[PDB]
């Protein structure tokens, strides 16, 4: 399998976007993530969020604009150039019809296996608020890859 | 009928040699997004995440190391990598004293 | 009947307005087989839900029509039934003569779509090649020249990708004709495995075709201990879609002969086709000690004290005490378990690391291992809170 | 036929719309590139 | 003269499975594209043309709202022509895309191409349509099928969803054959006409 | 009072982050946010801007980029207005900024509580970290 290691720049930063928009329990947040994802252990060194919308009473129904994807992609190539697109991340502890079918949608920016990622707001239990998912064609299934918090000597102190 | 279509496809064949450049443009950008790394030569053994390597300007520091590299090839007499900023071990090159081509190479015709 | 000589004509005229390029001998070549129940390749929107066995008159007609195919229902038709289904037909006539229509036919084109460009959908211009590379070597011509064919399936399967599973699938079914009729049966029935096992929708075949499939799935597992046990196939739908008798049920009786111990009631009801080969017996008689060999960790002794004895494995093998010492090592020999014996004490140690199929009988020990722990809360969790 | 010349047509104003993009990149390597650069030696290539 | 805003709705089902209408298929969808942006966004400003799909490989959006339709065009790009039908996630979604957009507080107009009798749950259809009313959206349903397709839960959807005139939908039958798609749009309301507010 | 901006714990990695590659490279930035004048301030979200030809300057301001930038944080909620620009300036640990002296004063026309934030000594992390 992969590894996965995610500074802590990326899982707070994801989470002031969650209260900046007033989100309640009815509606969460997705976003996209960026690093190396080419190694076998993949690294997240940014994040942004993304303007998604989704029904409470309908699991098929969600906003995802993939223009503003196409945008922020060209943003960050006059930022850091060494950055690609790994994968996408979402808020909310459930999984349903819109997170799953959306997994397809990232997949055509990103070379890689998009990694999915479960941004718990509350912090309930242990450690880890946010999990590190990965899914197979061969059936479907969510699996969670060694994810760990490592960050450079300046940013961890 | 085909003249209209004979245009558009020497135009198509112009969109294929465009796409090239693109990546080619943004690969140049993407090489300016590099920074420089510091060359030096292993001189004694600190401890094993700490090394003293001689900087290519006759200055030395004690650096690190990182998860990319292995200490077995770190040791003394080879020649590693060095960081500009944090002053750490980042890459391994092959030993090469001076680099000087011109005479290392005899022209042979 | 008269289903297909009257209603499934006027099927083919309702899609793409009326005749969609039907050649005039479409409704003449209906007026052939009339009454003797000859479908003959039902052309898509009725050959999904109807399958044609006999030999088509047709063969040489649809083929220029493979292009309206998809104009017609879908591409899907032709990826597996029609002329991908040609291999179903069995005539000792076709053998080998598919190749102008099955590969030069096929060849005149690359991605399938050339000039006519639409919409460009995905999944074409592969299993209409990769499928009948291997499926030239699998008749006439021994398979020895199929095996350089088959790595380069493999090779292409995990670099594309394939929403359907069925194309997976045909390409592991391949491999499984290759060490049909080779030994070494172990990856024969790994492979099996692989072609049907939990997919529903892949691999649809009829009632008749699923106790030949088990047949397959029954005697690969007779010559070899990989993969669990024979009771791998009863979780699974396999043992439960066949019939109890007409010797489908030795999947069954090699069941509860594991815990018995008696060859002579298997031996019984089988042919002398398989009787005549020791492997049989011998790799029987380790799947009866691979159950006891587990028992040294957790399955009956609640402690979790491991321990076993000459005497104890001599009265589940019925095997005498110079017998069960040489046994041992060739199951260890063999990668199934680590660990040695002792011979001046008589003891046998052994960890235990292939997990099983069966339930019940280590899930109270999981929970009264965790009893332990329960007790250990108390002296520990108070003294250290009042440091 | 009308069909098909109205795609790669259109199809080349959205490389256009790609060929303002590499402009663009190509305005910031003319920023990337200015005149005071400072020279060195290439030892090895 | 009309200020609204268009979606169009690219939906396949089983009746959908023909590649052919003249010498082919779907490719007049993408030949009408051209002729609705010119008759709305160059003709008045404050007109925006959308796509969606609700339908065939993945309920997605294809294309946002644009300048052009050149992008929308683009979108069109490795669609499969089969795919499940589901009429009830292909109108919600559009109610997102036209909750964000430019320009708000203005008439919404969805066009929707359907080659199905559209049968799903006749309540499902008459819930979603008591709030289209609301907000003021009208989805045109375009019928293609094979020749004519009525009598069906499609035209309940569109019977029961007009407490309006002119805000809702209206009817258009299209032929299978060699005709032109754009020109039987463009003498439809759905196009100006009616349906301003 | 005078202006002391308060920076979360998100907004400071950012700015050390844009400007980790080299002692010698400079980058920029731009800092939004809403406060008030007297004493707190404070800052919602920053993001880098590009560099130009001539480095650091009050040219560097791409209005084309930022006008971007400022669409792709409205959605998130993060869009507030300009509070001014921060400054990530070469090794050189002379004072502040090695080019940057009246660009100040031109910012001020745009907003008055415009602030330049610039960390001298490069990255310099121990037990704490200087700004």
């Amino acid at each position: 399998h992969e590894k996965v290691t995610i500074a802590p720049l990326v899982l707070l930063s994801a989470l002031d976007h969650y209260e900046r928009t007033q989100t309640k329990e009815n509606k969460r947040c997705v976003g996209v993530i960026l690093g190396d994802a080419n190694s076998s252990t993949i690294r997240v060194t940014n994040s942004f969020a993304l303007p998604f919308e989704e029904d409470e009473k309908n699991s098929d129904v969600w906003f995802l604009d993939h223009n503003y994807i196409e945008n922020m992609n060209e943003m960050c190539k006059k930022i850091n150039a060494k950055e690609k697109l790994i994968g996408w991340y979402h808020s909310g502890p459930k999984l349903r019809a819109s997170d799953l079918k959306i997994n397809e949608l990232f997949k055509k920016y990103t070379q890689n296996n998009p990694l999915l990622l479960i941004v718990d707001v509350k912090q309930q239990g242990v450690g880890l608020p946010t999990d590190a998912y990965v899914a197979i064609e061969q059936e479907k299934t969510f699996l969670h890859l060694p994810c760990t918090i490592e960050a450079e000597e300046a940013e961890e102190i | 009928h085909r003249r209209y279509d004979d245009q558009l496809k020497q135009r198509r064949q112009n969109i294929r040699d465009l796409e090239k450049l693109y990546d080619k443009t943004e690969n140049d950008i993407k090489a300016l997004q590099s920074i420089g790394q510091l060359i030096g030569e292993v001189m004694k053994e600190l401890s094993e995440e700490k090394y003293i390597v001689k900087a290519s300007s006759g200055p030395r520091y004690i650096v690190g190391v990182r998860n990319s590299v292995d200490r077995s090839k770190l040791k003394k007499g080879v020649r590693v990598t060095l960081d500009i900023t944090t002053l750490t071990i980042m890459r391994i090159l092959p030993r090469e004293t001076d680099p000087l081509v011109y005479n290392m190479t005899s022209f042979e015709q | 009947m008269f289903n297909n000589h009257e209603i499934d004509t006027i099927l083919s005229t309702l899609r793409m307005e009326a005749d969609p390029s039907l050649h005039p001998l479409f409704e003449q070549f209906e007026k052939f087989y009339e009454e003797k129940l000859w479908f003959q390749l039902s052309e898509s929107l009725t050959k999904f839900f109807d399958d044609a066995k006999s030999t088509p008159l047709r063969l040489r007609l649809y083929d220029n029509f493979v292009s309206k195919f998809y104009d017609k229902i879908n591409q899907l038709s032709v990826v597996k039934y029609l002329l991908a289904s040609l291999k179903d037909s069995k005539d000792f006539d076709e053998s080998l003569k598919y190749l102008d229509d099955l590969k030069a036919q096929f060849q005149e084109l690359d991605s399938k779509k050339q000039r006519n460009n639409g919409s460009k959908d995905h999944g074409d211009g592969i299993l209409l090649i990769d499928s009948e590379i291997a499926r030239t070597y699998l008749l006439k011509n021994d398979l020895v020249k199929a095996r350089d064919l088959l790595d380069d399936l493999e090779k292409t399967l995990d670099k594309k990708d394939s929403i359907p599973l069925r194309i997976t699938n045909s390409f592991y079914s391949t491999n499984s004709q290759y060490f049909k009729f080779k030994n070494d049966f172990n990856s024969f029935y790994y492979t099996s495995l692989l072609y049907l096992s939990t997919l529903e929708p892949s691999t649809s075949i009829t009632l008749a075709e699923r106790q030949q499939l088990a047949y397959d799935l029954s005697i690969s597992a007779l010559l070899g201990d990989k993969i669990y046990n024979f009771g791998e196939l009863l979780h699974h739908p396999i043992m439960e879609t066949i019939v109890n008798d007409s010797n489908y049920d030795w999947l069954f009786q090699l069941l509860n002969a594991l815990t018995v111990g008696d060859f002579d009631k298997f031996d019984s009801l089988i042919k002398v086709q398989i009787s005549k080969i020791p492997i049989l017996a011998q790799h029987e008689s380790f799947l009866r000690q691979k159950i006891c060999l587990m028992t040294l960790i957790e399955t009956v002794f609640v402690k979790n004290i491991r321990m076993l004895s000459f005497e104890d494995i001599s009265k589940a093998t019925h095997l005498p005490k110079d017998n069960v010492e040489h046994l041992v090592m060739r199951a260890i020999s063999l990668g199934l378990l680590k660990g040695s014996i002792d011979q001046v004490n008589e003891l046998v140690t052994i960890s235990w690391v292939q997990p099983r199929i069966i339930s019940g009988d280590q899930i109270t020990k999981m929970k009264d291992r965790l009893v332990e722990w329960n007790d250990q809360v108390e002296k520990l969790g108070k003294k250290m809170e009042a440091r | 036929i009308r069909i098909f010349r109205s795609e790669l047509q259109r199809l080349s104003h959205e490389n256009n719309v790609m060929l303002e993009k590499i402009k663009d990149n190509k305005e910031k390597i003319k920023n990337n590139r200015q005149l005071p650069y400072l020279v060195a030696n290439v030892v090895e290539v | 003269m009309v200020l609204e805003a268009t979606v169009l709705v690219i939906d396949n089902s089983e009746y959908s499975r023909n590649g052919d209408f003249p010498r082919t298929r779907f490719e007049a969808q993408i030949d009408s594209v051209e002729f609705i942006f010119q008759a709305k966004r160059n003709s008045n400003p404050e007109n925006t043309v959308g796509l969606i799909s609700g339908a065939g490989a993945n309920p997605r959006v294809l294309s946002t709202f644009t300048a052009e339709f050149g992008k929308i065009l683009a979108g069109l790009h490795d669609t499969q022509i089969e795919g499940k039908l589901h009429m009830a996630t292909a109108l919600q979604i559009a109610q997102l895309t036209l909750k964000h957009r430019q320009n708000k507080v203005q008439h919404q107009r969805i066009v929707a191409f359907v080659c199905s009798p559209i049968s799903d749950s006749r309540d499902e259809l008459i819930r979603l349509a008591k709030t289209l009313k609301k907000n003021n959206v009208a989805v045109d349903i375009i019928n293609f099928g094979e020749i004519e397709q009525n009598t069906e839960l499609l035209d309940e959807f569109i019977a029961a969803v007009n407490n309006p005139q002119e805000e809702t939908s209206h009817l258009l039958t299209v032929t299978p054959g060699p005709r032109l798609l754009y020109e039987n749009i463009a003498s439809s309301p759905i196009i100006l006409e009616e349906g301003s507010s | 009072t005078k202006e002391t901006v308060y920076i979360s714990s998100i907004a400071l990695l950012k700015m050390l982050k844009h400007g980790r590659a080299g002692v010698p490279m400079e980058v920029m930035g731009l800092m939004l946010g809403e406060f008030v004048d007297d004493y707190t301030v404070n800052v919602v979200d920053v993001f880098a801007m590009p560099q130009s030809g001539t480095g650091v300057s009050v040219e560097a301001v791409d209005d084309v980029f930022q006008a971007k930038m400022m669409d792709m944080l409205k959605q998130t909620g993060r869009d507030q207005m300009v509070v001014g620009w921060y400054h990530s300036h070469p090794g050189f640990g002379c004072w502040l900024s090695s080019v940057d002296v009246n660009t100040q004063k031109s910012f001020e026309q745009l907003n008055s509580r415009a602030v330049a934030v610039v960390v001298d000594p490069i990255q310099s992390v121990k037990g704490k970290v200087v700004i």
